[PDB]
RNA sequence: GGGGACUCGUGAGAGACUGCCGGGGUCAACUCGGAGGAAGGUGGGGAUGACGUCAAGUCAUCAUGCCCCUUAUGUCCAGGGCUUCACACAUGCUACAAUGGCCGGUACAAAGGGCUGCGAUGCCGCGAGGUUAAGCGAAUCCUUAAAAGCCGGUCUCAGUUCGGAUCGGGGUCUGCAACUCGACCCCGUGAAGUCGGAGUCGCUAGUAAUCGCAGAUCAGCAACGCUGCGGUGAAUACGUUCC
């Protein structure tokens, strides 16, 4: 059917929507259905340091941590391309699921 | 344990001390430390050595003070008086 | 500022009573953000307003505040080793800021029940001459008409 | 911190309630975070040195 | 209008009216309006002395009030006291005894400021 | 082909879908007097038609979304006056001169570290 | 089911430069006023601290030179303390009420958290909670009912239906354990306080004032703190003499 769905997710941009461009390029050349890279909202978790190791509390830093959601695709799950969906390297950076 | 689900708590290393003088019926004092324990209806008439910080204070369970804690008997800290 | 006069906010027109004078009085009775209970009482005290005369409330408001507007106030100035207040003359929106700000302020320690009937009162009894507000007016009037002689040094 | 205080806090300690946290990288037993590890002080120099993705300055 | 000895303060509504007598605050007046029937917009000068039998002796059945409420009052505090506890000592003081803050303030169980 | 517009005030976002009728507001599915209860804010709504004198016609209804009820005030008066281009190309030099096409952007300013507020600081107390 | 219109999510870009007009200025820098534009002269706010000062702070984050301890100034554990209380200061909270209290009804957010978890629904309890268990590593499910606001009713200016300290009793949950010393709930109790002396603080706009919500640390929590988020939303600025 249309049962595949994959999950990236990453730290950074720009590293997550070129693997999701061109490296999910090896999909419809093995003639199968997508739908395209959808955005996801992105996560925030912010920190908030002191900046002195002593009695300065009123000077202070703002970390955040961002990442990244997109690539929702529900492409069709063909035996001959659910080989070749898992054999390109990912990048380091990017994570992903197949649910 | 402060809750009525799960009893009142009293700990183990007591219990065993008075009922091996409750099996014999003697008086002899209980130096302890667990300032944390309920006193329970079979410590009537038993005194104890309940330490403070500093060193053991003696105390008579009489028949009031049954639903009280046993540290709350000796004293931590001091003060007499600013002047 | 150091760098010159900054710009003043217009108000617009009041939809229940097409004035900009009833619009200025809700931003004075106005405290802590409660502007829909700000415009509740003096909606509320001008239709008593009208309850107790017939005539047209903001009519009634015009007539409560040329008896409040003072013409002249007595602002303070040190020269040497004394003081002396100088008689300067009231700019005209100034005036109607002075005047709004006394009938808010002596209404709200007034001897009624309601803030309704408090703010009421105190625009019935200026309209004929007759309130704290009006006495305000006079006094502002009679200690900057006892330092005639002080009115030549205008800054 | 005490080296000995280290080695406690890593291992398992009677009645579980009684374990804490320390941070990975200097054994500080306040400020730490728990999605890092760390102190305050150590996630400061570890995310300006970009040692830990993810993580850098936020303005808004 | 005396309801157990406490003369209730004329011209009143019946839902704060209860509430004069020690020992019955809103929650107890909102269930002896409840149980007797007597609704709560009512001011006690409007009262039926046969609607006050109704709820002069709901209360002794149920209830504690003046006199043995303030002396079984009493006697919890006279109880610590002897028996040495920890409040016992913090009673006799005039200290507060719920564990409280006794640096900065604690005001209510001492006086005003003795400014040594 | 319908009229598509949205305005925005402070975190308010309205969906304007004016279409010509007998002039009727049903915000939300609820009318005007039935979600906005108050006088002040239903002036400002329909203050864009009293300027173009089209306030019998165009009846509407909005996706109110987002904000408080006086952004959703605000955010539906340019809605309106965004709308109104769309069927006149007339009227744009009477809305923007009364200043009914300004977004007017004046947000919640951030709460800053040290301070108590966006701008307030706490007690000085020189010593 | 489906639609690609509208929002939104988030990628890539367009846009503001004194670019255009008029007056002033050495024709210059630039300034005053327009037009057009979502925005006009740094559009709003953040990030960003030159050379140095204060022998400023930190040897208790870490690191380190000297110096001292090595049957103890090392290290383990149980109890206690860090929470004391004639007082003095400092920063806040809740108040002294009618622009309010209480009861009933009803409307509109934003940014966040969730696997040793978030607990919908049902059921029992006045209530904190207990129990059962769906769905959810989440734009999906839960957190999640925002509170002020609006409308109706009542109180009627009183130390009160204002205030909610203190104390008495009864509980729930976390945890080996809640006495010293946890928070929350129920019933009772109902203190000072009626707007604060000399003095002193913050704030120029979505600011001040007021109203909630969330996060970190965290078993629980002394959270009224801190860092954020949105709601409603003012009054003024002549001016540069004085501080
Ligand atoms: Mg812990
Ligand atoms: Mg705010
Ligand atoms: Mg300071
Ligand atoms: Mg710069
Ligand atoms: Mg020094
Ligand atoms: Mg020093
Ligand atoms: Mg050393
Ligand atoms: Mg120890
Ligand atoms: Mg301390
Ligand atoms: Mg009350
Ligand atoms: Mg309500
Ligand atoms: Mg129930
Ligand atoms: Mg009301
Ligand atoms: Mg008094
Ligand atoms: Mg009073
Ligand atoms: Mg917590
Ligand atoms: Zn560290």
């Amino acid at each position: 059917g249309q049962k595949i769905r994959i999950r990236l997710k990453a730290y950074d941009h720009e590293a997550i929507d070129a693997s999701a461009r061109k490296i999910v390029e090896t999909v419809v050349r093995t003639g199968a259905s997508v739908v395209g890279p959808v955005p996801l909202p992105t996560e925030k978790n912010v920190y908030c340091v002191i900046r002195s190791p002593h009695k300065y509390k009123d000077s202070r830093e703002h970390f955040e941590m961002r990442t990244h959601k997109r690539l929702i695709d529900i492409i069709d799950p063909t035996p001959k391309t659910v080989d070749a969906l898992m054999r390109i390297d990912l990048p380091a950076s990017v994570d992903v699921n197949i649910q | 344990p402060r809750s009525l689900k799960k009893g009142p708590f009293v700990d183990e290393h007591l219990l065993k001390k008075v009922d091996v003088q409750n099996e014999k019926n003697t008086k002899q004092v209980i130096k302890t430390w667990s300032r944390r324990s309920t006193i329970i209806p079979d410590f009537i008439g038993h005194t104890f050595a309940v330490h403070d910080g500093r060193k053991h204070v003696p105390v008579f369970v009489t028949e009031s003070m049954v639903g009280h804690k046993l540290g709350e008997f000796a004293p931590t800290r001091t003060f007499k008086g600013h002047i | 500022p150091r760098k010159g006069p900054a710009p003043k906010r217009p108000l617009v027109n009041d939809p229940v009573y097409g004035s900009q004078l009833v619009t200025q009085l809700v931003n004075k009775v106005l405290l802590k953000g409660k502007k829909s209970l700000a415009e509740r009482i003096v909606y509320g005290a001008l239709e008593q307003a009208r309850d107790k005369t017939g005539t047209d409330p903001v009519i009634t408001l015009k007539r409560a505040l040329d008896n409040v507007k003072p013409a002249l106030e007595v602002r303070s100035r040190r020269v040497g080793g004394a003081t002396y207040q100088v008689p300067v003359e009231v700019r005209p929106d100034r005036s109607t800021t002075l005047a709004l700000r006394w009938l808010v302020g002596y209404s709200r320690q007034r001897r009624e029940k309601t803030m309704i009937e408090r703010l009421a009162n105190e625009i019935l009894d200026a309209s004929n001459g007759l309130g704290a507000s009006v006495k305000r007016r006079e006094d502002t009037h009679k200690m900057a008409e006892a330092n005639r002689a002080f009115a030549h040094y205008r800054w | 911190a005490k080296k000995a205080l280290v080695n406690k806090a890593a291992g398992k300690p009677r009645f579980a309630v009684r374990a804490y946290t320390r941070c990975s990288k200097c054994g500080r037993p306040r400020a730490v975070y728990r999605k890092f590890g760390l102190c305050r002080i150590c996630l400061r120099e570890m995310a300006h040195a970009g040692e830990l993705p993810g993580v850098q300055k936020s303005s808004w | 209008a005396r309801l157990v000895g406490v003369d209730l303060p004329r011209d009143k509504r019946m839902e704060v009216a209860l509430t004069y007598i020690f020992g019955i605050g809103r929650t107890r007046s909102n269930e002896i309006l409840a149980a007797t029937g007597i609704d709560r917009d009512l001011r006690t000068r409007d009262l039926t002395e046969e609607q006050l039998i109704h709820l002069r002796d709901y209360i002794e059945a149920n209830l504690k009030v003046e006199g043995d409420l303030r002396r079984e009052v009493q006697a919890d505090i006279r109880r610590k006291i002897e028996i040495g506890c920890y409040q016992g000592l913090r009673h006799r003081r005039g200290m507060p005894v719920r564990g409280q803050r006794t640096k900065t303030n604690a005001r209510t169980r001492k006086g005003p400021k003795r400014t040594i | 082909r319908p009229i598509q517009t949205v305005g925005r005030r402070k975190e308010a976002v309205v969906r304007v879908r004016l279409v010509p009728g007998t002039g009727k507001f049903d915000l939300n599915g609820r009318s005007l007097e039935d979600y906005f209860p108050n006088k002040v804010h239903q002036q400002l709504i329909k203050a864009p038609l009293v300027t173009v004198d089209r306030v019998e016609s165009f009846d509407i209804f909005a996706h109110l979304g987002g904000g408080g009820p006086s952004g959703q005030a605000g955010a539906l008066r340019l809605g309106i006056a965004r709308a109104l281009i769309l069927v006149s190309p007339e009227d744009r030099p009477a809305l923007k001169k009364a200043g009914f096409l300004t977004r007017d952007p004046r947000a919640t300013e951030r709460k800053k570290y040290g301070l108590k507020k966006a701008r307030k600081a706490p007690q000085y107390s020189k010593r």
